[PDB]
């Protein structure tokens, strides 16, 4: 940012770039080192009636593999067949 | 989505081919690279003095432990051994006793620090905010036993940085 | 015994082997092996030193975590030989030095310097005292390290009484100055010896035959009181020995006869160094001097240690002052020099 | 869609058992076990003879077409009589699928070197050889990958110890790097965590 | 307090101090022995007792979240005063 | 009220990632003119 | 009792593998003395193979006959190439271990392991 | 100067990470993740949280799910950083890692 | 025509109807050799026959990419000699016959 | 990219440098760029995408001669696109709670632990104990930044995972080294080394 | 249970109560499953233990200043669900996840009643019963324990 | 093609372990006791294999608990006794088996607590 006139053109022109709009060096556009205090949220279990912890137990709800087939039509395949990438509209080739 | 980073065709009319022949003789797109560098010759370089200027932290940093106080002087340690069921280096020793006047209190208390791997959980599972990972990181010795840290060591710590981490938790501690 | 000092473990590194030895000397050419079987078991090592605590780093990985300690001390202070001991079950002097300085002669660290460190470990209730001698020790002896060490081993035993006296014929090793020694004279051409090396026999100890036998008396409780000889298993003529150590270095070996008064003044001409000297007029004479045989003192085989026979480790040491052609020649393509019988 | 459960993907599960039973009917030679869990991974569980034919069906094949074999590695489980289980973890980029192959193995017993099928299994298997001790049957370059030159023992074993036998350190008498017993300053302190409460029922053993 | 043994060894708030004739003591030997000198046994106890109009009272240790656990302590037994088992902190309820 | 870290009410300004080069510098025609031009004063 | 062989088929099968390894050791020690600079002689070194064969004499399993002649040749393979180093090819012969003596008495008198 | 066989020796590094984890909870195992590709730690950190909370049969909510993908891209920006710097520092230009380095 | 199939060492085919009515055909002769109840043949009959009827309807090398869902013709070719390659295997390892061996009685019981 | 992209002796360096084809990428396990240098259409984030990647805007680059250059422009190229993403995840960042609101998984905030008994008996069994995990295996990969990261995690029912196998990306691409090195010369073997984008803290373990 | 909390009250607080130098009694955390009455009156053979008052003001004890030193008064530490009754030779030395636990046999008598002892770090720390039906059921007595 | 082997399985110069702790090691094989501070049952479900405690001491510096054992913490679960037995003798440790013991069953009756005539009798509830 202290650069001088006749050096800020020098390194623009050097560079080919305007470099004094996106300088790396950070001055005030950073945010203060200290803020004020937060006030987080709460989550959706965070309720005082309907919220017992039986409906909402994902890990009791885990249950062992399915058995298909065990020693004690057509053809298909794992899944349907990938659909083709599109080019993209934003800009195809660098 | 997908975009190819290297499929095109030179043109191949007479301009454009005498516009390479001059990059091919004249060297024009290294002479191009050479303008990079000399604009960072005269940029302000990124460094700070160290050590009269410190690179920037913030209150969640997690560096030297330090064993806390109540505002009475009171360790606030109650030989809980969370921090050490939870240590995932096994770095944390304690064994604890009944004090003179029945408290539930630590007869030791050891962090290896060269087990240690800065990690923070200890402070997480502590409930009453004991062991803290403390702002210092300028505590390099030059002898290995130097780093293995006893109850007086830590509480010493915790004497010594007392004022600059009950302000780095005041900052805090309403994220935890 | 303290309960601290009981033994525990299944000697190794992080074991306690009872152990807490203060070795003087321990930054030289025995000190470092000492030190290393100590520290292996698991033993607390103190090691008070005088040189600049970067000549002390080769130390510090022979101990687990706090077991070598390290103390400043100057021979000449009393008390600084105090605060090394007074914790120590065991005290290990081997200061020496092979030549005089403006500083401290033969006198001072053979004589002065080892009494004051007994008398001072008497007063502390130091229970052993292991002092190292020299085969060769004689008052009547034309080379005054040796008469030093006639003089400071017998203060020790007055000093001292319980003391147990190791006296080492010259020990060779990785870095001695034995093995090296000779070998390095292929700097200046032919080897001169007086009297071709034929008036002279030497009976040379391997170093790790001395640490075992230093270490093995610390724990013989029969050891206390006893004077020592370490010798190798064989005796040699000076001349078959340095030939055997050009051979095994593959070195061209020309001895020519030297007189013992032209010697002396080759001397006193590299004495003149103020760093360390090469060779001195005292190295010549002990050099030169024959080996005592003690047959009354016990020996290597009194403690337990099997000598190792110099055939079996010059190579270890000499291989380093070969060349490149010669680097990688075998153990078996040198044959042994002639024994005396 | 309770916002702390996984939700469920049904078409996925639906699609994986079907493919399940396809290839337990073409390959039943091997095939021992099909399953498909409930967050949809499909485990095929076949007789170690089948490792060439059904990893070669599996990428071959033109309804499965696994072409990259993501991950191959080994379990310890040591109360079976064949304690090592491998496990062969298959992509296919056609069908945007995964699929797990499964077979055992004991001390003694080769498997067969599925390097063949996969160039990339190569590494993989010396990984197991290494960790396990598992023999890989007309492995190119079978070797220790991973533990040290000379190193005695299958760390990876259940058996194993966490600290192994030996340690190393700089002896100065020999001047080089030594190998010895290990003592440990501070021995590892063993929790017992586990609590004797059940936790899940929906997997209770029956007595 | 901090307290010296005979050997002139500061013996800490744990009690631990080298009896003579422990060769461990060697370790301190041109060094020093880290001890802490604010003992917090002393130093609660220098507390003042807290006077309440209620059979029970609550302690969290001060400062909200950032004490401990907050407990109900009962204050029915005029032989001795109700201690805060996580900071010490005794409570006593008046007439 | 909740207080937490967030953007601003319209959001970030546009932030640009594609790859920008600038075309710089004569043609080839220019160049050579120059180069030989030069040769010819320096021969003279 | 009918079990999938690694290579041989019975132990006289077996046999003829341990032999060829133990020509394929013996021929080498001389060139891991000479290679690796080693201070001990080919004596030592052809002894100390002996030893290794020696431990596992007692062996009546082809399948583990063929799993100790398998790391046999891994790692005489890595000793040929090198890629071990002098520790590694030392480390046989423990110099740096103090003998533990196996009478009762002595290791009654240093601690409790039997 | 031809290489005619390249021949990898690796487990120079090799810490048993594996067999240390079988030894630890879950929360405990967390931190090896950050140590194993050790320039991309947070993107080994979701591999690995995600794994558990599928065995676990629950879901993190929207706003971690989106601090996950936040903080996984600006570790794809170091990670490439280091990729692409390091890799034209072992060819010979030297001047790019110390520019973004500071990024 | 093609300049490129983008997946680099995959040459483009200049006839690619062709080439694959020569492989599905291929195809279905091997699995002539295997037994008509194996599933492999019944399975792989099914789809390959599907496949040489888009091959043989449609002209259009654009279209029948589309028509077939393996991505590029010569990614579908080689599929095609993939599945060729595979069906002569088959026919050394009878995967059709009945399980080899039941595993020990708890080999895949999981938690133990 | 001005000092590299277009340099001619950049170029030499890595033009067509450790080609490797299509087939061979996926056969020797190759993932990430190794796979869309190539000209492969692959990456998880698009094709089996985790936690909120489907609701993100990127171009996933692809090579055309699968060598070292196109793979330098392939990551230059998904530095930009990784910045593209974090802006919509700044300008998408919704509010709520940050870990799952079930305190037998996740631990209780630090102020519940203190007043609540139901949360300072799961905070300290969360960090003592842990979670116990329902009995199972699975394999779970994402699109890390060197390639596909996995882990297959094994569970036995307890709170301590029964075998935690990793899968490096790296530790395919160096086995691949020896083929990739073929016909070239020493310091063509220090460029391929570092277009494979290897971490040895991955790689060993 | 559940993972939360719905209680927005002040906690009931309950006095501490001497019943000898084995057994600690923090009360506050007893939860009144009468546990400790039933064993001391059916097991020990006596009846001192009880409840007095009613409703949430219920509490255990011994009502008078009593104490509790039977043979087999430890017992009650074990049955006590929580830590309303604790060990005070114990109180604080350990956490019961870092003991190792090995299974002997009691030589304070000839039952032969079978024991765990608890140890941690190469001390022993405690002393607990092992169920065996045929010699000591589950109890063991004080000079065991 | 399978070959006949008759012998016992004897992995033991296989396995990589010193001698010392093959032969000098006692392997315990047993069904964990219940922790009698808790009335759950889940951790006597599994048989468990555990070896002989040997020696642990003081380490000078710190005071932790020093050891020389590899197979201190090594702690092996099996789903059956025979399992368990059959580990045991294939790695070669000598092995002591103890009996699960299984709680008896018993008669409980609420209403016996208020017996006419027995003395099953309670006087509080
Ligand atoms: C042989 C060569 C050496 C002999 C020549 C000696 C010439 C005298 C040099 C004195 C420089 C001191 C500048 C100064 O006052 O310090 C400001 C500084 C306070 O300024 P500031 O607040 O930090 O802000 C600085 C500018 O804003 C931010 O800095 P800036 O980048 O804006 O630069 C400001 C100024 C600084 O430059 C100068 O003043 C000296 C110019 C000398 C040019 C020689 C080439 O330059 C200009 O204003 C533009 C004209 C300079 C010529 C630029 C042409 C470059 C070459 C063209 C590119 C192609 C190259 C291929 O005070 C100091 O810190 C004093 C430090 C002393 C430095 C050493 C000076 C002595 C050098 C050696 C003497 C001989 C031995
Ligand atoms: C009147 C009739 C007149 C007749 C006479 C007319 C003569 C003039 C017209 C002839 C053409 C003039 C230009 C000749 C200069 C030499 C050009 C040259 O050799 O460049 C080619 C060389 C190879 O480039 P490359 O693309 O890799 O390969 C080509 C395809 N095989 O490219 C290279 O050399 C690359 C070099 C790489 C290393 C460069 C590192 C330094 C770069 C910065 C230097 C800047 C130059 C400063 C010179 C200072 C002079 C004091
Ligand atoms: C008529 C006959 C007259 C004959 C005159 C010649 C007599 C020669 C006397 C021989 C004296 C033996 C000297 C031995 C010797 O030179 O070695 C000592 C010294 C090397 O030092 P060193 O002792 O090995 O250990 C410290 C190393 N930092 O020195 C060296 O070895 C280094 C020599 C370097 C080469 C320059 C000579
Ligand atoms: N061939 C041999 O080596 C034989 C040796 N001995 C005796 O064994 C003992 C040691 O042998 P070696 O170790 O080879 O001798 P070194 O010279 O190799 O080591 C001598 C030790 O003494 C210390 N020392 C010397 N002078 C002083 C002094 N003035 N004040 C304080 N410390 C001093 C040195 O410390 P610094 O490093 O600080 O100088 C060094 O640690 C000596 O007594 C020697 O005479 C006996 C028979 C044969
Ligand atoms: S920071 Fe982590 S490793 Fe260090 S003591 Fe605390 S929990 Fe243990
Ligand atoms: S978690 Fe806190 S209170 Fe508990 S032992 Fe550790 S430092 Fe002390
Ligand atoms: S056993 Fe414990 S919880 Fe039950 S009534 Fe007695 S003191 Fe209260
Ligand atoms: S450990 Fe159990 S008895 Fe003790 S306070 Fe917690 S819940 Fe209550
Ligand atoms: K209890
Ligand atoms: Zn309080």
């Amino acid at each position: 940012a202290s650069a001088t006139r006749f050096i800020q053109w020098l390194r623009n022109w050097a560079s080919g770039r305007d470099l004094q709009a996106k300088l790396q060096l950070r001055y005030q556009e950073i945010s203060k080192r200290t803020q004020p205090p937060p006030k987080l949220p709460v989550g959706p279990s965070h309720k005082l009636s309907n919220n017992y912890y039986c409906t909402r137990d994902g890990r009791r709800e885990a249950m062992p593999p399915s058995i298909v087939m065990s020693s004690q039509k057509k053809a298909v395949s794992p899944a349907p067949p990938i659909k083709r990438w599109e080019l993209s509209q934003d800009e195809p080739y660098l | 989505t997908y975009k190819y980073v290297n499929l095109r065709e030179p043109s191949m009319d007479m301009k454009s081919v005498t516009d390479r022949a001059a990059q091919t003789l004249l060297w024009t797109e290294l002479i191009r690279g050479l303008g990079m560098t000399l604009s960072y010759l005269f940029r302000e370089p990124a460094t700070i003095n160290y050590p009269f200027e410190k690179g920037p932290l913030s209150p969640r940093f997690r560096g030297e432990h330090a064993l806390r106080r109540y505002p009475s002087g009171e360790e606030r340690c109650i030989a809980c051994k969370l921090c050490e069921a939870v240590c995932p280096a096994q770095a944390i020793t304690i064994e604890a006793e009944p004090r003179a006047d029945g408290s539930r209190r630590t007869t030791r208390y050891d962090i290896d620090m060269t087990k240690c791997i800065y990690c923070g959980f200890c402070q997480e599972a502590c409930p009453v905010d004991a062991i803290v990972e403390g702002p210092n990181f300028e505590f390099s010795t030059e002898t290995h036993e130097e780093l293995l840290y006893n109850k007086e060591k830590l509480l010493n710590n915790g004497d010594k940085w007392e004022a600059e981490i009950a302000a780095n938790i005041q900052a805090d501690y309403l994220y935890r | 015994l303290h309960h601290a000092v009981i033994p525990h473990g299944k000697g190794g590194r992080s074991s306690v082997s009872g152990i807490v030895a203060t070795v003087f000397g321990a930054t030289g050419f025995l000190g470092r092996y000492v030190v290393n079987h100590l520290g292996r078991m698991g033993s607390q090592v103190i090691v008070p030193h005088r040189c600049e605590p970067y000549d002390t780093m080769h130390l510090r990985p022979m101990g687990d975590l706090g077991q070598i300690i390290f103390m400043d001390w100057n021979g000449r202070d009393k008390d600084s030989i105090r605060r090394a001991v007074e914790h120590s079950s065991v005290v290990i002097n081997l200061v020496g030095r092979e030549w005089e300085t403006q500083n401290f002669d033969f006198e001072d660290v053979f004589v002065k310097i080892p009494q004051a460190i007994a008398q001072v470990s008497k007063e502390a209730g130091v229970e052993k005292f292991i002092h190292i001698s020299h085969l060769n020790a004689d008052i009547k002896s034309s080379s005054k390290y040796l008469r030093s060490k006639a003089v400071g081993e017998k203060e020790v035993r007055e000093t001292f009484p319980e003391a147990t006296i190791i006296k080492p014929a010259e020990i060779f090793g990785r870095e001695d100055r034995f093995l090296n020694y000779f070998a390095n004279i292929r700097w200046f051409g032919g080897v001169p010896l007086i009297s071709l090396g034929k008036k002279t026999v030497k009976q040379p100890v391997y170093i790790v035959d001395v640490t075992k036998g230093i270490i093995n008396a610390i724990k013989d409780p029969d050891a206390r009181g006893k004077t020592f000889a370490f010798v190798g298993p064989s005796r040699y003529l000076l001349f078959d020995l340095v030939q055997y150590v050009f051979a095994v270095a593959h070195r061209p070996f020309l001895p020519y006869p030297l007189p013992h008064f032209a010697y002396r003044w080759i001397g006193r001409l590299f004495e003149i160094s103020p760093f360390e000297p090469w060779t001195t007029r005292d190295k010549v004479e002990r050099i030169h001097t024959t080996d005592k045989i003690l047959p009354h003192l016990p020996g290597l085989e009194d403690l337990g240690v099997e000598a190792t026979p110099l055939e079996l480790k010059a190579i270890e040491v000499l291989r380093r002052h070969r060349t490149y052609r010669w680097l990688s020649s075998e153990i078996e393509d040198v044959q042994p020099a002639k024994t005396i019988p | 869609t309770r916002p702390t459960v996984r939700p469920r993907n049904d078409v996925a599960h639906k699609q994986l058992s079907a493919f399940g039973e396809y290839v337990a009917e073409i390959l039943p030679k091997y095939v021992q076990q099909v399953q498909v869990s409930c967050f949809n991974e499909l485990e095929i569980c076949i007789h170690p003879d089948g490792v060439i034919p059904v990893l070669t069906f599996l990428r071959d094949h033109s309804n499965a077409q696994f072409k990259s074999l993501a991950d191959l590695t080994a379990v310890d489980i040591p109360t079976r009589q064949n304690r090592f289980e491998i496990v062969y973890n298959l992509l296919s980029l056609r069908f945007n699928s995964r699929i797990r192959v499964k077979t055992y193995t004991d001390e003694l017993t080769p498997i067969e070197s599925s390097v063949p099928v996969y160039k990339a299994a190569n590494w993989y298997e010396r990984e197991i050889w290494d960790m396990f001790g598992v023999f890989f049957a007309n492995h190119p370059d079978l070797r220790r990958i991973l533990t040290d030159y000379g190193f005695e023992g299958h760390p990876f074993r259940k058996d194993f110890p966490l600290s192994g036998y030996v340690e190393l350190r700089y002896d100065d008498e020999v001047k080089r790097v030594v190998a010895e017993p290990v003592e440990l300053a501070q021995e590892f302190r063993k929790f017992d965590l586990n609590s004797p409460w059940e936790a899940f029922p929906a997997y209770r053993q029956p007595p | 307090g901090v307290r010296t043994s005979p050997t002139g060894e500061k013996v800490t708030h744990t009690g631990q101090v080298y009896d003579d004739g422990d060769y461990r003591k060697v370790r301190f030997v041109g060094r020093q022995k880290e001890v802490n000198e604010n003992f917090a046994i002393d130093l609660i106890a220098e507390q003042p007792v807290s006077q309440v109009g209620s059979r029970v009272i609550s302690c969290d240790g001060g400062g909200g979240a950032l004490g401990h656990p907050r407990v109900y302590i009962n204050l029915d037994k005029e032989t001795k005063t109700g201690t805060c088992g996580y900071c010490g902190l005794q409570f006593r309820q008046q007439h | 009220k909740v207080k937490q870290d967030m953007p601003p009410v319209g959001g970030y300004g546009p932030i640009d990632y594609k790859r920008n080069l600038p075309r710089r510098g004569l043609s080839g025609y220019s160049m050579f003119a120059v180069g030989i031009g030069a040769l010819l004063f320096g021969y003279w | 009792t009918s079990v999938k062989p690694i290579f041989s088929r019975d132990m006289n099968e077996a046999k003829r593998r341990v032999r060829e390894l133990y020509r394929a050791w013996y021929r080498e020690v001389p060139n891991t003395v000479h290679l690796f600079q080693l201070d001990i002689s080919v004596k030592q070194g052809r002894d100390k193979v002996r030893e290794m064969f020696k431990k596992n004499a007692h062996i009546t399993d082809p399948r583990v006959v063929d799993l100790l002649v398998i790391k046999g040749k891994m790692e005489l393979e890595e000793t040929i190439k090198v890629w071990k180093q002098r520790t590694h090819v030392m480390r046989f012969f423990h110099e740096t271990e103090a003998p533990r003596p196996k009478d009762f008495l002595s290791k009654f008198y240093v601690g409790h392991d039997p | 100067e031809m290489v005619r066989k390249c021949d990898p020796h690796i487990g120079l590094l090799h810490r048993g990470t594996e067999k240390l984890i079988e030894y630890k909870t879950y929360l405990q195992a967390l931190p090896y993740f950050d140590r194993l590709d050790y320039v991309s730690m947070m993107c080994n950190e979701q591999a690995y949280s995600l794994a558990v909370e599928k065995l676990l049969n629950i879901r993190p909510p929207p706003r971690a799910q989106w601090i996950r993908v936040l903080f996984g891209e600006i570790t794809r920006l170091l990670n490439h950083i280091m990729a692409v710097t390091t890799h034209a520092l072992d060819i010979g230009a030297m001047t790019p890692f110390f520019w973004m380095f500071e990024e | 025509l093609k300049k490129t199939t983008g997946l680099v060492g995959l040459a483009v085919c200049e006839t690619p109807h062709e080439r694959l009515k020569i492989l599905y055909t291929k195809i279905l002769d091997v699995l002539g050799h295997i037994p008509k109840n194996a599933a492999y043949r019944k399975y792989t009959e099914q789809i390959t026959n599907e496949k040489l009827s888009m091959v043989k309807a449609e002209p259009d090398v654009k279209k029948l990419e589309e028509r077939l869902q393996g991505g590029q013709i010569e990614e579908v070719i080689l599929q095609a000699e993939n599945e060729l390659s595979l069906a002569r295997k088959m026919i050394q390892w009878k995967p059709w016959e009945p399980l080899v061996e039941e595993p020990p009685a708890s080999q895949w019981k999981w938690p133990i | 990219e001005e000092m590299l992209t277009n340099n001619r002796i950049w170029r030499n360096r890595t033009v067509d440098i450790g080609i490797v084809t299509a087939e061979d990428a996926l056969n020797y396990g190759f993932s990430g760029v190794m796979l869309r240098g190539s000209g492969i259409q692959w990456d998880l984030r698009k094709t089996q995408p985790y936690d909120v990647y489907d609701q993100v805007e990127f171009d996933v680059p692809i090579g055309s001669r699968g060598d070292c250059y196109d793979r330098y422009l392939c990551r230059v190229e998904e530095m930009r696109q990784s910045i593209r993403i974090i802006s919509q995840c700044l300008n998408k960042m919704p509010p709520g709670e940050i870990k799952v609101d079930d305190a037998k998984v996740s631990p209780p905030k630090r102020a519940e632990m203190k007043t609540s008994m139901e949360s300072l008996i799961h905070h300290f069994k969360l960090y003592t104990e842990g979670y116990q995990v329902p009995p199972g295996a699975t394999y779970t990969a994402i699109e890390a930044p060197k390639g596909e990261f996995g882990v297959y995690l094994v569970s036995d029912g307890s709170s301590r995972p029964y075998r935690c196998k990793i899968k490096a990306p790296g530790f395919a691409h160096l086995a691949g080294l020896d083929k990739m090195s073929k016909g070239h010369m020493l310091a063509d073997v220090v460029a391929i080394i570092g277009t494979q984008d290897i971490v040895f803290g991955e790689v060993d373990r | 249970g559940s993972d939360r909390s719905r209680f927005l009250e002040g906690k009931r607080a309950v006095e501490d109560k001497n019943i000898g130098p084995l057994v600690k009694t923090i009360m506050t955390r007893c939860i009144q499953c009468t546990r400790c009455i039933r064993f001391a009156s059916e097991i020990a053979g006596v009846d001192d233990l009880g409840t007095t008052g009613r409703g949430n003001d219920m509490q255990v004890g011994t009502y008078i200043e009593k104490m509790f030193m039977s043979e087999l008064s430890g017992n009650i530490i074990d049955i006590c669900p929580v830590g309303a009754l604790t060990s005070k030779p114990y109180a604080f030395t350990a956490r019961p996840w870092e003991t190792r636990k090995t299974e002997s046999i009691d030589v304070m008598d000839a039952v032969g009643s079978n024991i765990v002892v608890s140890t941690r770090t190469g001390e022993v720390m405690r002393i607990l019963p092992r169920m065996h039906e045929d010699i000591n059921e589950e109890w063991i007595s004080d000079k065991t324990r | 093609q399978l070959i006949t082997v008759d012998e016992k399985l004897d992995i033991t110069t296989i396995t990589g372990v010193p001698e010392e702790h093959i032969k000098t090691r006692k392997a315990r094989i047993f069904v964990p006791a219940r922790n009698n501070m808790q009335s759950g049952v889940n951790n006597t479900k599994k048989w468990k294999m555990e070896f002989d405690t040997r020696e642990r001491w003081e380490n000078p510096l710190m005071g932790w608990a020093s050891t020389a054992d590899p197979l201190s913490n090594l702690v092996l679960t099996f789903s059956t006794k025979e399992d368990a037995v059959a580990f045991a003798e294939k790695n070669g440790w000598s092995y002591d088996v103890e009996e699960r013991k299984v709680p008896k069953p018993k008669s409980k009756s609420y209403g016996a607590n208020f017996s006419w005539n027995k003395r099953t009798r309670v006087s509080t509830k």
